[PDB]
């Protein structure tokens, strides 16, 4: 049975840290005491800790801390580090995609006259939005041009809240 | 080098530093202290409030000179404002009383 | 940026009655405020004495009221500075005002402690860690109670070095009670920022701005306050939020007085950068070189 | 692109308010697409004058709302921007639209 | 028109802010097909016991500076005569007398 830990990694080189540990694994050919290695990613959480499934010897421990570009795992000691839990992974079986569902198909960002555009022509601006076409994804944010409240068709994605 | 009145820094509103820089010659503690051994009182006052740091000050001296006047309206020293921001910034409450 | 460090709403106007944005180019209406510019319209050096604050997500413990030897957290919960650092960096459970149990109030516990009295002790029983529980039990420390108990321990010993290990605890504990400092002050809930214009961002010659050092203290302690923040919203593990916690405690105790907790933090390239209390103490602080010595207006050499 | 959409009554003041955004947007950008003249609208209206009565005796107004479609092929960073700056004549309900 | 009429008009006008979203449901549950006889019944009994003044169809248009309820124009909001006279002084925009 194997269980599961957490690796900090230098924050950035996550991708690099995890191809470098499952190619470690397959050098030290200690292929039956690793399972998976998990990044997940939003359309990116956590922001620099790397899943490991893994059993606990001390031998396996040094090689995950000889993997390079890593600190070391996160747990109560040092001497017999800490798998997490299992009664919060059924939960999260059900569910894996929370800060990007369809519960809300329309507003990404409270409307009312508060927003700033980026993504769109006009970057670095703010507007209000009197009416807005959530349905076929459109706002009608006024932005302040030449002395006059103008609308124009922005993004949802594009805007900020 | 000689100086009337130049540029003054930026954080804590004092004069430069050094030739290049149009600056002023420091007037620094051990003169502190030897014009506490005389009885200079109002040399030290304005030594260090008019002349120096205070901005509303410097510039009624400098109307008042021009004007043959010959008065220091005093103030605070604004660096000590400062002083107050900085351990303001930490959980300390510095105030001033009364 | 708005609204960053650096904002507009929060402190004033860049430039003299102006909306850094654009509206008021005149001397009229000093105070409106559009919603296309969420400025304040005020003077120049009105920034220099506005001064921000941050809501740190996980309680933070002052490190001048923890490590100023004798610690003022040391000698007032009656607890080995060794154990409350502990406990403060994550390391360390403690109890407080568990019940019927059989453990102390000021006793820590440890993972092997906690996890069997986890399943031994599962109803009413309280053991926290960190600042939070730090903070409690400064809360929750009657200090009258303690006077009266410390003035009759003094009084009912004979022992030497516990009298002046007594008074001196007894010392720390009327004169918060003659004063309006309360005990869980110590704790930093609401970190308060210095003013812009006292951490200032110019440029050199060139084109880049050579950045203050305390510009890179608040800029850490906002980024992981906002990591914290988000992973309290997404219900991350117990371990993930024990190490962000950490690391916004010594990103605090890191801007407040730098290098008095383990090797100092640094920018460029290997030197240290300057926090608080080292703009105060030294021969560089604001007393030594600019209170009792300062530059000096109508002088010549 | 950038469509934008002058409608006025005046066609002149009009006419005034697309040459300025032509301008704002020529310095700072590239390639603007060009004034283009749409149909004008000639919303018409009869009364009666009379207070009373006298139906054959009528007035006939009209308003002329014209239109102006100019458009923007590249937006830079500097050239979207600049358009709250730049202030034209009023009675000018202009209409910027990206993509 | 009087003042007593506009008054009415006005009060008529608030009844409709009003009651919009109870009576639009009503209107909307009565046409349902896909819907019970009894709650279909039950609307139509409720729309009944809610005011009449309430209903949008019962309010005139009238002209805004002198409540004449004939010789109308919506753009204007104004009754044929009125509106001339802005016509004329120059007061509504972009309107002047057209010929073809
Ligand atoms: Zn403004």
């Amino acid at each position: 049975k194997k269980r599961w830990y957490v690796v900090q990694a230098f924050s950035g080189f996550e991708g690099r840290v995890a191809t470098s540990l499952r190619e470690h694994i397959k050098l030290h050919n200690m292929e039956d005491l690793f399972g998976e290695v998990m990044v997940p990613t939003e359309e990116k959480f956590f922001p620099g800790y790397v899943l490991v499934q893994m059993v606990m010897n001390d031998a396996s421990w040094h090689l995950v801390r000889s993997v390079p570009r890593v600190m070391g795992f996160i747990g109560g000691t040092s001497d017999r580090p800490a798998p997490i839990s299992d009664k919060e992974v059924d939960a999260i079986m059900n569910r894996l995609q929370q800060v990007g569902d369809k519960p809300r198909p329309k507003t990404l960002f409270e409307p009312g006259e508060m927003v700033r555009v980026n993504d769109g022509p006009f970057a670095d601006f703010n507007g209000v939005v009197e009416e807005v076409d959530y349905e076929k994804s459109r706002l009608k944010v006024s932005v302040s041009i030449f002395g006059r409240a103008t609308p124009v068709e922005l993004d949802f994605s594009q805007v900020e809240k | 080098h000689a100086r009337s009145t130049g540029s003054y820094s930026l954080v804590t509103q004092q004069p430069l530093g050094g030739k290049a820089q149009f600056g002023g010659q420091r007037f620094g503690e051990m003169e502190v202290w030897a014009l506490e051994a005389y009885g200079a009182a109002y040399t030290l006052q304005e030594m260090l409030t008019v002349k120096s740091d205070d901005v509303n000050g410097r510039t009624k001296m400098y109307k008042n000179i021009v004007d043959g006047n010959h008065q220091m309206e005093p103030g605070m020293p604004e660096s000590f404002n400062v002083l107050l921001k900085e351990i303001r910034s930490l959980g300390i409450n510095i105030e001033l009383e009364d | 940026e708005r609204d960053g460090l650096f904002c507009a709403r929060i402190f004033g106007p860049v430039k003299d009655y102006e909306c850094l944005c654009g509206k008021y180019k005149r001397l009229k209406h000093r105070g409106v405020i559009c919603e296309k510019c969420g400025v304040e319209v005020t003077q120049t050096k009105v920034r220099r004495e506005r001064m921000g604050h941050i809501e740190l997500a996980s309680p933070t413990a002052h490190i001048w009221f923890l490590k100023s030897l004798p610690s003022r957290i040391g000698l007032l919960l009656d607890m080995p500075l060794r154990d409350i650092e502990r406990v403060l960096y994550f390391e360390s459970y403690v109890v407080i005002e568990g019940g019927m149990t059989n453990l102390e109030r000021q006793q820590i516990l440890t993972e092997e402690q906690y996890l069997d009295a986890l399943e031994e002790f599962g109803d009413e029983f309280d053991a926290k860690m960190g600042a939070e529980a730090i903070q409690a039990l400064l809360k929750s420390m009657d200090l009258e109670q303690e006077c009266e108990q410390l003035r009759e321990e003094l009084n009912e010993t004979n022992s030497e070095t516990k009298r002046k290990k007594l008074t001196k605890r007894i010392k720390l504990l009327e004169a918060f009670v003659q004063s309006g400092n309360k005990p869980e002050w110590m704790i930093l809930t609401v970190l308060p920022v210095l003013p812009p214009d006292l951490r200032p961002l110019v440029p050199l010659d060139g084109g880049r701005f050579a950045t203050s050092d305390l510009n890179d203290l608040y800029r850490r302690v906002i980024n992981r306050n906002n990591r914290l923040k988000r992973l309290l919203d997404l219900a991350a593990p117990d371990i993930i939020v024990r190490n962000e916690k950490r690391m916004l405690q010594e990103a605090v105790d890191a801007l407040l007085d730098n290098g008095r907790r383990g090797r100092a933090i640094t920018g460029s390239n290997k030197r240290p950068l300057k926090s608080l209390a080292d703009m105060i103490k030294g021969k560089q602080g604001r007393f030594r070189q600019n209170l009792l010595g300062k530059r000096v207006d109508y002088s010549g050499r | 692109r950038i469509r934008i959409r002058l409608k006025a009554f005046d066609h002149r003041l009009i006419d005034q308010a697309t040459a300025e955004i032509v301008e704002t947007a020529k310095r700072t950008g590239a390639q603007v697409r060009g004034p283009i003249p749409l149909p004008t609208r000639k919303e018409r209206f009869t009364v009666l004058i009379s207070p009373h009565v006298n139906k054959d005796a009528r007035d006939q107004y009209e308003i002329r709302t014209h239109l102006r479609l100019v458009d923007i092929v590249e937006p830079t960073e500097k050239t979207v921007d600049a358009l709250m700056r730049l202030d034209l004549a009023a009675g000018v309900d202009v209409q910027i639209s990206l993509g | 028109a009087k003042q007593s009429m506009k008054a009415r008009e006005v009060k008529r006008v608030a009844l409709a802010d009003k009651y919009f979203a109870k009576r639009a449901e009503l209107k909307a549950i009565i046409s349902d097909v896909n819907a019970s006889d009894e709650d279909r019944w039950n609307a139509v009994l409720k729309l009944q016991t809610l005011p009449r003044d309430s209903s949008p169809s019962r309010q005139r248009n009238r002209c805004r500076q002198t409540g004449r309820p004939h010789g109308f124009l919506r753009k204007f909001g104004l009754s044929r005569i009125k509106v001339r006279e802005a016509a004329m002084r120059g007061e509504i925009p972009g309107l002047k007398k057209a010929s073809w």
